[PDB]
């Protein structure tokens, strides 16, 4: 499908995630992407709580959603 | 007064700080010296021998290494045009001649002893050296320096550019 | 060769250059076997403890000359004296 | 897992935290104390060794001889301030000749 | 006849150096002469730092203090270069 | 470009200096002098603008209009007055029940302007008809509240003083989103307050767990009524355990800059990475009032026990800047010379981000 | 505050008296300057010390046994305040 990553500073990136996709394929395609390693990013949906090491089917988000993408610090 | 012409016009001038206040051991390893402690001794102000100079608000003895002088080096036969872009711009007679086959210009790319004047009773001699295989001029002084004076060298030129300086042994020319 | 005071300095620059110990190592052996026998009898030293102090030796040694140095220049002369290792002894507060 | 890379340096933290705990310098010790240390250390033998290489690439040797450290260590002025009642081996010392001993003629 | 192991400040600093000059070897005599000088400078360290912990009626020994005793010890703006990348380090430690 | 690297001294046009703040990008500072009056200095120009005769009771705090045709001052004696920058006199004069913490004009209404009353409710006064307008608010309405403004002004965010955030409209009032701040792990804690900057609506919370934290002004209404605490840096001080009174956002969106008490420990960040890159080294003996950068160029300026300290980068042009065709630099390169030795009637006519904080039309050159 | 003068506090009939304490009769006018100086560059070092000393106890004010603290971390002692 796709859905969006909303940042910090403002910008918003859409990305592409398959229905039977891992969430940790997904933060090391975002990683290869633009750079950002997977442990200054972690998934936020509307104030919820989202892991790395699950998958977006778990979680069952609908499409087109955005994603509060709260920065991390390295390690 | 605006109503009448005074005189002294050309100038032909490029380095315009000119003001009427003027206000003032191995041997490889003594690069650093050069780099870093070698900003504050000289001050830059206006000489009384002749155009701008370098006066000083520090003290430095007999025998100590004091400035690296760099600039523009070329070849000998860069010197036609140059003397040429010399006579167009109006610039003087910068060519360094550390020896007959390589010259330092000084009208493209120069440092901060681009600034140095000539008298027949100057302050310091020159000295030349070779560090890592490069040959290079550092001075080495010979008296104190006292606060407010200006640093000049012998040019040595063996007896028109006249050498005004006042002084009562000064040749009143390069030679 | 001639000119007495020349070769002093041309000597004293190429030791300091270099980086060597100064004392032959069989006789300060056996005086630190002797001033140790005086102390108590039959002691094996390792060859690397003897060695150790040998260095150390020289460093204070040479410390307390530089100043006998300075203070013959404190006295209007170049050579130094007996007197003068007493006053570096004295003024440093180790007697 | 390991420790050293949570702050990103490179002299042992479990090792001085250890070696620390069994020198009874207290009963009682924080979660800083053995990161500062390592921080500390790492300081200062990153400000001798820089100099120490500089020595080393002066005579254009590569390996550094302890002659090179002594000259690092004693021609700086803050290192002779904490450094001052100390030695090296095989350390030698600086040039020095005093000025007013400098025969000259004409 | 038994062989023993020891521990040395030998490959961290060997590895500072790399970090610094990947280019310039170094003598096993400066490696024995730096790890007195590290072991030295931990001991002068950490027994002032205890001793005054000891003074001030603490039976513990926090990060400030350390940094009280590097304040103490150290002359100079050296002083304040090693206080600030020992902060920095700790802070850059807590969050992870 | 980076942060500043070079130090200022002070600039003490009079002895007495409590609060200061840029307009826009830095053009005038607002000191509110303990004597009751209120001083007009001038900044990348220093000098001085105006001084009013305001009232008896010195103030704490200033800001100016939208249209920067007002001074307004959270006084100490209730005095909600709208001093006129052109002339000095009182335009519009109020009084409120409650004292002022902080006083803001939203750039696109400068007819509300922004109260933060104690122990009630943040009033908007409407400068155009001298009428009062309650932020309605949850839960208790005796709480130490502060309320402030977005980027734009067109949401408003109020913190109370058992841990909840509150989120409504700066016009509309319409309180349609709460937010919880995490329990630690045992015990609660309240908001001390809040600040924003001026590019990605982020904003540093500081709060009584002794903890600085960090939010951005989207998740709230995207999350709808109250979710879940969710920061980016739990940044905090962690060898001395400094407590935080004032702390702004960076001139160009990516740094984040705390304030000690009297410390003189100034720490800076990067909302890329929560790693320090340097501390300030000041002198121990005073207490720090306000911190604000310039709003475009990089520079910290804090005001302090009367005085003010800039670290900055002062400059002054290369001495090679002579002409284009004429450089005055060093190297030992033999030099490559050159290798490649209308007509029309027209008369000559033509002479962070930006938002609407200007027009302030005080400068006297006599 | 900072002022150039107290530093002549230490006015000449007291280097004289100290100086006799010492037992010296012939000295030149021209050392008291530099007993100056070098009284100040000693008392610098022990009351920064005593000021950090105080300063990590969290307190701002100097007692005497901290000062004797410092004076025996440079190395002098004094006996008599505990
Ligand atoms: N006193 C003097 N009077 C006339 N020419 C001088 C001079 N001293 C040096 N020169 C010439 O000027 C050339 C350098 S340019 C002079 C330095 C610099 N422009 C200044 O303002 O001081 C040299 O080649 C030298 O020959
Ligand atoms: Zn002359």
């Amino acid at each position: 499908m796709q859905i969006f990553v909303k940042t910090l500073t403002g910008k918003t990136i859409t990305l592409e995630v398959e229905p039977s996709d891992t969430i940790e394929n997904v933060k090391a395609k975002i990683q290869d992407k633009e750079g950002i390693p997977p442990d200054q990013q972690r998934l936020i949906f509307a104030g919820k709580q989202l892991e790395d090491g699950r998958t977006l089917s778990d979680y069952n988000i609908q499409k087109e959603s955005t994603l509060h993408l709260v920065l991390r610090l390295r390690g | 007064a605006r109503a009448e012409v005074h005189l002294r016009k050309s100038a032909f001038d490029m380095f315009n700080f000119l003001a009427s206040k003027h206000r003032q051991l191995p041997m490889p390893m003594r690069f650093r010296h050069l780099k870093k402690t070698s900003k504050e001794a000289v001050g830059v102000y206006r000489s009384p021998i002749h155009g701008r100079g370098l006066f000083c608000k520090r003290n430095i003895d007999a025998g100590e290494m004091v400035i690296e002088y760099a600039g523009n080096v070329i070849r000998s036969i860069q010197t036609d045009k140059r003397e040429k872009y010399y006579d167009s711009k109006g610039i003087g007679c910068y060519m360094f001649r550390i020896d007959d086959s390589e010259v330092v210009d000084a009208t493209m790319h120069g440092n901060a002893a681009r600034f140095i004047n000539h008298s027949c009773e100057p302050n310091c001699y020159s000295r030349v050296i070779n560090i890592d295989g490069q040959k290079h001029i550092v001075i080495f002084a010979m008296r104190k320096i006292y606060r407010g004076e200006e640093l000049t060298y012998d040019y040595k030129f063996p007896i028109k550019l006249p050498c005004n300086c006042g002084a009562k042994k000064c040749r009143k020319f390069l030679n | 060769r001639y000119r007495p005071g020349t070769v002093a300095l041309r000597e004293i620059r190429r030791y300091q250059k270099s980086t060597e110990l100064l004392i032959r190592k069989l006789p300060f052996q056996r005086l630190v076997r002797e001033i140790a026998q005086d102390f108590k009898t039959d002691l094996r030293f390792q060859s690397s403890a003897v060695l150790a102090l040998q260095e150390a030796s020289e460093a204070y040694l040479v410390a307390l000359f530089e100043d006998t140095n300075l203070c013959a220049i404190h006295a209007k002369r170049v050579t130094i004296l007996p007197k003068d290792i007493q006053l570096a002894r004295r003024i440093r507060g180790e007697r | 897992k390991t420790r050293s890379s949570r702050a990103g340096l490179q002299f042992p933290v479990g090792r001085v935290h250890r070696l620390l705990r069994k020198g009874n310098y207290a009963e009682r010790v924080g979660a800083g104390a053995p990161v500062y240390l390592a921080a500390v250390l790492e300081y200062l033998t990153a400000e001798i060794l820089e100099l120490a290489g500089n020595a080393a690439r002066d005579n254009k040797k590569t390996r550094i001889i302890p002659r090179h450290l002594q000259l690092a260590v004693r021609n700086d002025e803050e290192l002779n301030k904490l450094l001052g009642r100390v030695t090296i081996a095989q350390g030698g010392v600086l040039p020095n000749i005093q000025s007013v001993l400098l025969p000259k003629k004409t | 006849r038994r062989k023993t192991r020891k521990e040395s400040y030998a490959i961290y600093v060997y590895k500072v150096l790399k970090q610094v000059h990947p280019d310039t070897g170094i003598s096993s005599k400066a490696m024995s002469i730096m790890n007195s000088f590290v072991n030295d400078v931990f001991e002068r360290i950490a027994g002032e730092a205890s001793r005054l912990a000891h003074y001030n009626k603490r039976s513990t020994i926090t990060s400030r203090e350390i940094q009280t005793a590097v304040r103490l010890l150290l002359p100079g703006e050296l002083a304040k270069h090693a206080v600030s990348e020992g902060t920095k380090a700790v802070t850059c430690y807590t969050s992870a | 470009q980076n942060y500043p690297e070079e130090a200022d001294g002070t600039l003490d046009c009079i002895s007495m200096a409590l609060t200061c703040t840029f307009n826009r990008w830095g053009t005038l500072l607002a000191v509110g002098c303990n004597d009751g009056r209120i001083v007009i200095w001038d900044f990348l120009t220093r000098g001085i603008a105006k001084i009013i005769s305001a009232h008896i009771h010195p103030v704490c705090s200033l800001c100016w209009s939208r249209d920067g045709h007002k001074l307004v001052s959270a006084s100490t004696d209730n005095i909600v007055s709208q001093w006129d920058v052109l002339s000095g006199d009182c335009d519009q004069r109020f009084r409120f029940p409650s004292p002022i913490l902080k006083v803001q004009y939203h750039p696109r209404d400068q007819n509300k302007v922004l109260v933060c009353p104690m122990k009630s409710a943040p009033v908007m006064l409407t400068l155009s008809d001298s009428k009062h307008v309650v932020l309605p608010v949850d839960d208790d309405s005796d709480l130490n509240v502060v309320a402030s403004f977005d980027r734009r002004g067109e949401y408003i965010y109020t913190g109370n003083a058992k841990g909840k955030i509150l989120v409504l409209k700066t016009d509309s009032q319409d309180l349609v989103a709460s937010f919880r701040v995490t329990t630690g792990t045992s015990n609660t804690t309240a908001i001390k307050s809040i600040e924003f900057a001026r590019k990605g609506s982020c904003f540093l919370i500081n709060t009584a767990d002794r903890i600085i934290r960090v939010y951005d002004g989207r998740e709230i209404l995207t999350c709808g009524r109250d979710g879940e605490p969710e920061p980016m840096q739990k940044l905090q001080d962690l060898v001395n355990r400094t407590p935080w009174k004032k702390c702004c956002f960076s001139g160009d969106g990516e740094y984040i800059v705390a304030g000690s008490a009297r410390q003189h420990a100034l720490y800076i960040w990067e909302k890329s990475i929560g790693n320090l890159v340097k501390i300030l080294h000041g002198t121990r003996g005073e207490l720090l009032l306000d911190v604000a950068w310039h709003p475009v160029r990089p520079i910290i300026a804090s005001i302090s026990s009367g005085v003010v300290s800039i670290w900055a980068q002062n400059q002054v042009e290369n001495w090679s800047a002579f002409a284009p065709d004429f450089k005055e630099l060093d190297e030992n390169v033999e030099y490559e010379e050159r290798e490649s030795e209308e007509d029309e009637e027209v008369d000559v006519t033509s002479v962070d981000e930006e938002l609407e904080d200007s027009k302030a039309l005080l400068y006297l050159p006599i | 505050k900072v002022l150039r003068d107290n530093i002549q506090g230490i006015t000449k009939p007291a280097i004289r008296r100290l100086a006799r304490r010492g037992g010296v009769k012939r000295i030149s006018g021209l050392i008291y300057e530099e007993t100056r100086g070098v009284l100040k560059v000693f008392l610098e070092n022990v009351i920064r010390d005593a000021v950090t000393y105080t300063e990590h106890a969290k307190r701002k004010t100097v007692t005497a046994m901290d000062v004797v603290y410092a004076l025996k971390r440079q190395g002098r002692t004094l006996y008599g305040f505990g």
